[PDB]
């Protein structure tokens, strides 16, 4: 499988952050967990939420209702939207694939939340 | 009600009729999933064979999936899978007798997979429950 | 109290059966030609525990299916374009004397003929350069005028190998295993299942395997019944040997029309110096990989025996010389310079002279030709030697001074190095089982 | 909310010394604990599953042990390729939780 | 048991497990008996069509043989026909928790023709008894 | 019942039999509707494929109307639809044992479409009546 | 749809009247009502009977048992037979197809009942 | 079906009697019951035993272990062997086809048990 993140690298504060993960080499309608994970400055990881092949949604409670995660199964892509952003949400955003003691990550993209 | 007032409903005639009125139109739809080429070289030889097998295995795909849910041999069946308030926040009076089937599938097109997966898991749940009480 | 029989449907039960396969390729050509269905590249490799399934090569019909498959693919891409019916004309050939070397004296023939033009009532005189392996005396004629008419190879297509995946319809499965010490035929303790395979290169060879899959940990001497000398011995490398094959000739291609809308490309006049086509392998890694092979050849024989290497037995040019498909023009390479070794108990390159043939005889049927058109420029190839094919000789006395020789000629052994892991099975879902039921009346 | 607490953040070591990393769980839940290795500029890679068993390709010098609320990962005979960040986790119930992470220095 | 430890067995994953562990995974195995070539010249012109109709006829032969026995539409169906113990003199404790279906087939492969033929004679007898009693 | 009186019915062996004797013989006439081509270029790439997919489509056509009537998977289905006496003025004793089924089909050949369409009209009503009593 | 009537234009009294309706452009085994309608001298219409798509029958009671209506599904034709004719039954005979607010009539044919 | 008996017409007492029945026109492995019947001097018939398509054997208990009946399915033949013969076993031996209210007999052959 290959994962590639895409989207705008600059987002104005209080506006919405949208990123696309383009997946190739595997079908998002079959199995395992499809996650978004970000790495802050200072090398700390925080899990935001996941998806399942059947469309179920789960999120880290610390992020409250700030996150909706959605997908397009025709294009084999899934999407992150993050409302009400702050400069402490600046981080490198990864879309990663987990299960059956397998772990594959995209290369990641950099985003800076500033005006 | 008879003569010129008689209704024979054609094929696909319940597309604009409401969901409640289309609950008695299920028979005429299913009979047109196999026939049509009942009466009969590279051109137009493989083109029928490619289309004939495709028209059969898609019907078997929708019939095998019915049998996994326990709905084999029935047209209107209903299981014990609880569909919840997040999928559609409407009562039964706001779904059946005021709108049709065609745009009803568009709101459920995102939730088609989550519906289909729970039905096949719930049938296998009650197969083992049948084994315990029978023994 | 007494158990009664039930029916279980869909349970995994296997049965060794053979069915037809199906191509699958990633994103014209000579193998794909945009005809194979582009599969999703998701190999569902579910590892299976406590499963021992007996594999069997030399009875697997996948290599029989694959050999039959690309024979029809070779003839499919040669039909819709032009053949070479009017080239059977008496020639006027003379030795090329334009900047030639002492070794290639007489290799190239400067032949002129009276081949017809686009108008049926006129003729033209066209000169071309032909190799000495394509013309014989009658002053000369093509070597296959007493054989059937030949195609043109239609240079819009290419012969570059493209990965191809073989897998079965629904109701069947493919089982593969990843044992490091896997022999030819035996029970394998790491059987997994997959939808279908990884990339398989259909590249063609007769003596040395090129661009194959490397071994897992060590070189495996993989063959059947070994006291017999009539069966080949297949060797798979773990560390590849890089081979460079080139030809520095400045070939010029002339486009000559044979008739209405039917072009033909031939070798024009040469520019520069005439030199051979030489293949280079390093003497360090070849001696290193020869010792690593005879170390594994001593497991099936004695420890104090003498293993000797000799060249091919001779005869036809297809089996004796090294044949491959790099650069678009075929190389028939003398290969006596790699087997100068005697192995007993306890400078960075090797030159190999080669012959270039234009009239090409492919698989052992005689009624088919292959005419590779000339290509502009210089052919440069970077390939890997990832295998060997060895044929034993009889008449061994007292099991001493036993030697190994190359040979074969059967092209099915090229794909046994790639299909040594996969087998096809048939899923039987229906079955019975006894437990405690009673049908409710 | 199972909280995974790691002992300390940065510790200096020398090549050839035994080093042991520790992780303290808020509850004694199970033995289903995993360690991940992350080198700079690379994604994390799974190392140990079910606390005591090794993954394919993982070198024999990596061992792990412990139960209850206490789990010890031991590196022995450290080479240059073991420079990385290591994380303890639990995989029993959602939400997923990460350690703060430990960075090795040579 | 979550995250990387969740169950995502998929197709043919329970082929090495025990009797009771493989009995819960009959849904996922029969799912891959029709699909797979759902997405689409002489060569592979006859090979493609012969690929599908061979696969369709085996699936229909299994369902029709199931429908003769009266177990159509069910994944785990069980009848009330006795069987002679000479085929296997083993109790349920020594079979249903410690062995795999692969080695079970070779021990009863001698008697599949016998045990199948005792099922249509069994199933037709309730239908004969249903016709006498209910009339 | 033995010797000359033994049962060796085979395929279609009860063709000239009485309807009571042929009612036991519906099992053997079902399996020979898909088999025969179980074991295996312009000619016979079409002559074999066109007849193999035709046997599939004729079999699924017979099964599907057996599913619309609501009792698929049953060899002898007896539903709850009254029949008009104008089609055949013969009682039970003058049908089941005095005449062969072959000439009986010609007698009801004209009245086939009346009785084939009335079955599903009383089955959708049956499934609607099942929904009201269930809830 | 096109309908075309055919048959003998002269029938002797007390004998049987037979007419053929040849139908083209539509199948008599699918839908709607297939009728025979006649027009008397003086422009009066009397309905004789109908057919269902499944081959069911029905007749005007005023005609008693004098009418049998039949069909041939191979030739896509249906048929009228009228027993015991009288000269007051002389009229122009139409075969018509009615339903779903679509009424189509044939061109008609003329018949005289006389000795 | 046609049945033809063959074998030696003279057998010495206490030795074994072997006869072959050659069957043509029908396969004995998907089939009816195949019997041996003999006719004594004085025209009395006694049934010895039968065979089935599945290889099961049946014999008259009065003959004890004196008879083994066997077949060759490649040649579509079945065989009689009779041990410990006596002159009261002299008879005309028939191989017979019986079933489905049909009965076919071979022409028979004569055998005399004498020294
Ligand atoms: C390939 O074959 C091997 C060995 O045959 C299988 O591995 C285990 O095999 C045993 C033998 O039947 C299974 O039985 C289980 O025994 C448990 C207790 O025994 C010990 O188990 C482990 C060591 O294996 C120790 O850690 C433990 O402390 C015990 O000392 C029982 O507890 C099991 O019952 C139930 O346990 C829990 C309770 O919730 C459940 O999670 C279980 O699923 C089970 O319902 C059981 O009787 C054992 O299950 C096998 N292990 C596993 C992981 O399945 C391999 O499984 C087999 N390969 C495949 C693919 O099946
Ligand atoms: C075993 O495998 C190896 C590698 O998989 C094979 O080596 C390749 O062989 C093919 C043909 O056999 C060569 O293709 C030729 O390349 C000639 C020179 O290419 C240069 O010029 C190109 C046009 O200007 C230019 O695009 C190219 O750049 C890149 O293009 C390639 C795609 O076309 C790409 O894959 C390369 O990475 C390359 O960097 C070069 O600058 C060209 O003139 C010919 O027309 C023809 O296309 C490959 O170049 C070989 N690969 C390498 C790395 O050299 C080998 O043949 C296989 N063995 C056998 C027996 O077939
Ligand atoms: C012929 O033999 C040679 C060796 O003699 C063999 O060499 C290969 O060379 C290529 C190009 O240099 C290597 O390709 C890449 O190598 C890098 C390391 O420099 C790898 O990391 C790459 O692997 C992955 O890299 C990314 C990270 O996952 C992925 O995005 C990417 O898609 C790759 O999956 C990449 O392979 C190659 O590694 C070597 N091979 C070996 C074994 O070292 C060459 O393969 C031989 N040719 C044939 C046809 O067999
Ligand atoms: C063709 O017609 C003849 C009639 O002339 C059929 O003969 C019939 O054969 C059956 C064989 O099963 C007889 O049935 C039996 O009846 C007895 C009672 O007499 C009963 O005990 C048995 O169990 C069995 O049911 C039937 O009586 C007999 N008919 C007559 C009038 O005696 C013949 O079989 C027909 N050919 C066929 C069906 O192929
Ligand atoms: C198309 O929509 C109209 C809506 O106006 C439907 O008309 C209704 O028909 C039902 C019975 O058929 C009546 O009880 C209502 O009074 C009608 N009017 C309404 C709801 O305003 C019409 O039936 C629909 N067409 C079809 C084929 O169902
Ligand atoms: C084979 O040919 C290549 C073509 O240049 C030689 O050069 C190597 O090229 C590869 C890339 O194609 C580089 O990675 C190597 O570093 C090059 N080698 C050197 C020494 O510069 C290569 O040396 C040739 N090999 C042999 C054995 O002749
Ligand atoms: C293959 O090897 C031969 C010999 O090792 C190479 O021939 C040399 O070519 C250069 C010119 O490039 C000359 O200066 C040398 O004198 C030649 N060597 C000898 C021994 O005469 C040849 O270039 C190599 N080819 C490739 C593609 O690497
Ligand atoms: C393989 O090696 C042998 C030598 O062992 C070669 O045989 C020589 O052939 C030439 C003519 O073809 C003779 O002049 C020599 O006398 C032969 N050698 C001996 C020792 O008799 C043989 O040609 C080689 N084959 C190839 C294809 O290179
Ligand atoms: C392949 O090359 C080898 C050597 O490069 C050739 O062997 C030579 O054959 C001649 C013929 O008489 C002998 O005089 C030499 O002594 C041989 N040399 C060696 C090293 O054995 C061989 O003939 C070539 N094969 C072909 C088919 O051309
Ligand atoms: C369904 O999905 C599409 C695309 O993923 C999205 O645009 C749409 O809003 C979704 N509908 C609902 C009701 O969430
Ligand atoms: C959705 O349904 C599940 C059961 O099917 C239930 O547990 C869950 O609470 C429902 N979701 C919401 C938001 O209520
Ligand atoms: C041409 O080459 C051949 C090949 O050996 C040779 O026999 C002949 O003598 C040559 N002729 C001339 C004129 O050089
Ligand atoms: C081949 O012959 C032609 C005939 O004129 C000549 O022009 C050409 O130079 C010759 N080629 C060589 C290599 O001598
Ligand atoms: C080609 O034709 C010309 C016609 O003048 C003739 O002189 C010449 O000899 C011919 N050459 C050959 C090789 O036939
Ligand atoms: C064709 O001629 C060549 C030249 O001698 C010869 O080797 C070959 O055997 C011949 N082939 C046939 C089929 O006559
Ligand atoms: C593997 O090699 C052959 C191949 O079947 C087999 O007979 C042999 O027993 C196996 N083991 C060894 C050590 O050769
Ligand atoms: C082949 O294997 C058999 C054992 O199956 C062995 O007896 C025989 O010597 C071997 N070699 C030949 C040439 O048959
Ligand atoms: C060979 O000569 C031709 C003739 O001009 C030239 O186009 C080509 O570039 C040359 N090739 C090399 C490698 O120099
Ligand atoms: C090749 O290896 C053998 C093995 O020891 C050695 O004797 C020989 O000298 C080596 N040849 C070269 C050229 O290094
Ligand atoms: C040959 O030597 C190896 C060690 O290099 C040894 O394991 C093997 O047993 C020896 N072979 C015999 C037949 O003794
Ligand atoms: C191989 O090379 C050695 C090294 O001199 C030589 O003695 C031997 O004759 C050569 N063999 C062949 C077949 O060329
Ligand atoms: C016992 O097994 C035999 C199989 O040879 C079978 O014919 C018989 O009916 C069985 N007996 C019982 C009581 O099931
Ligand atoms: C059933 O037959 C097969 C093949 O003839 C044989 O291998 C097997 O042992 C037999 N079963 C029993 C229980 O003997
Ligand atoms: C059935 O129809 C045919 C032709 O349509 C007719 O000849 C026959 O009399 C009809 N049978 C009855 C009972 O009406």
């Amino acid at each position: 499988v290959q994962l590639q993140e895409s989207g705008p690298g600059l987002v104005k504060p209080s506006q919405s952050l949208s990123l696309t993960c383009s997946v190739t080499g595997y079908s998002i309608t079959s199995a395992y967990y499809w996650n978004w994970i970000r790495q802050f400055p200072g090398k700390k990881l925080e899990w935001m939420g996941y998806l399942l092949y059947d469309g179920s949604t789960g999120y880290n409670p610390s992020l409250k209702n700030r996150i909706s995660i959605t997908r397009d199964t025709s294009k084999n892509q899934f999407f992150l939207k993050l409302n009400s952003v702050t400069p402490e949400d600046t981080a490198t955003y990864y879309c990663s694939r987990e299960g059956n003691n397998r772990s594959y990550w995209g290369q990641g993209t950099t985003l800076i939340v500033s005006s | 009600a008879v003569g010129i007032g008689a209704v024979f409903l054609g094929f696909l005639g319940a597309a604009g009729s409401t969901m409640g009125a289309a609950s008695m139109t299920l028979t005429v739809q299913a009979r047109n999933l196999l026939s049509g080429i009942v009466q009969q070289l590279t051109v137009w030889g493989i083109k029928q064979l490619q289309a004939r097998v495709l028209a059969v295995e898609r019907y078997l795909r929708d019939q095998q999936l019915l049998g996994i849910w326990g709905c084999s041999g029935k047209l209107i069946c209903c299981t014990n899978v609880p569909w919840n308030s997040s999928w559609s926040n409407r009562n039964l009076s706001e779904i059946w007798d005021n709108m049709t089937w065609l745009q009803w599938d568009k709101e459920i097109s995102n939730y088609t997979q989550i519906i289909y997966g729970l039905l096949e898991e719930s049938q296998n749940q009650q197969e083992k429950n049948e084994q315990d009480l029978l023994a | 109290e007494n158990l009664w029989v039930t029916v279980y449907y869909g349970v995994p039960v296997w049965k060794d059966a053979e069915t037809t396969l199906f191509c699958a390729s990633d994103a014209h050509n000579v193998w794909a030609t945009h005809a194979c269905v582009p599969t999703d590249p998701n190999p569902q490799e579910i590892h299976l525990e406590n499963v021992t399934e007996e594999f069997n090569m030399w009875k697997n019909n996948m290599v029989e299916q694959m050999h039959t498959d690309i024979i029809s693919l070779w003839d499919q891409s040669l039909k819709p374009c032009v053949k070479l019916t009017p080239l059977c004309v008496t020639l006027q050939c003379t030795n090329v004397t334009n900047n030639i070397t002492d070794d290639m004296r007489g290799e190239l023939k400067n032949c002129s003929f009276n081949m017809t033009t686009e108008l049926r009532d006129k003729k033209q005189k066209v000169y071309s350069l032909f190799y000495r392996l394509d013309v014989v005396q009658i002053e000369y004629r093509l070597i296959n005028c007493n054989t059937s008419a030949c195609t043109q190879a239609c240079p819009k297509v290419s012969f570059e190998p493209i990965p191809i995946h073989y897998c079965a319809p629904a109701g069947f499965a493919i089982l593969k295993c990843k044992d490091k010490k896997f022999n030819g035929t035996g029970p394998c303790p790491s059987v997994s299942t997959v939808q279908c395979t990884h990339g398989i290169k259909p590249v063609v060879s007769t003596q040395l395997l090129l661009n194959g899959s490397l071994a897992e940990e060590e070189v495996m001497i993989r063959s059947e019944n070994i006291t017999n000398n009539a069966k080949n011995i297949l060797v798979q490398f773990n560390t590849p040997v890089q081979i460079n094959c080139t030809r520095p000739n400045n070939n010029t291609r002339k486009s000559i029309r044979i008739g209405p809308g039917q072009a033909f490309y031939a070798t024009g006049d040469i520019i520069g110096d005439i030199r051979q086509a030489h293949c280079n392998v390093s003497k360090a890694t070849w001696n290193e990989t020869l010792g690593k092979v005879v170390k594994q050849l001593r497991k099936h024989f004695g420890n104090n025996t003498i293993i000797r290497f000799a060249n091919s037995s001779g005869g036809d040019l297809e089996v004796t010389t090294h044949s491959f498909n790099c650069g678009g023009e075929f190389f028939y390479c003398n290969t006596s310079g790699l087997f100068n070794s005697t192995w007993i108990s306890n400078n960075d390159s090797i030159t190999l002279p080669c012959r270039i043939k234009q009239i090409i005889n492919m698989w052992q049927r005689i009624g088919q030709c292959m005419y590779a058109p000339p290509i502009q420029g210089v052919i440069r190839c970077v390939s890997n030697i990832t295998g060997l094919i060895l044929t034993r000789d009889g008449g061994s006395t007292n099991s001493t001074t036993e030697t190994f020789r190359p040979g074969g000629g059967d092209m099915r052994d090229n794909w046994r190095s790639e299909l040594y892991k996969y087998k096809v099975v048939k899923i039987e879902p229906l079955g019975v089982a006894p437990t405690r039921c009673k049908r409710r009346v | 909310d199972i909280v995974m607490t790691q002992s300390h953040r940065f510790m200096s070591t020398s090549v050839g010394d035994r080093v042991s990393i520790t992780c303290k769980a808020s509850q004694s839940v199970d033995t289903a604990v995993a360690w991940y290795q992350q080198k700079p500029g690379q994604s994390p890679k799974l190392l140990i599953y079910w606390a005591s068993t090794r993954h394919p390709g993982v070198p024999d010098r990596f061992t792990g042990s412990g139960s209850g609320t206490d789990f010890i990962l031991t590196i022995s005979n450290v080479q240059s390729e073991d420079l990385a960040d290591y994380f303890c986790h639990q995989f029993d119930r959602y939400p997923l939780t990460f350690g703060d992470g430990t960075k090795l220095e040579l």
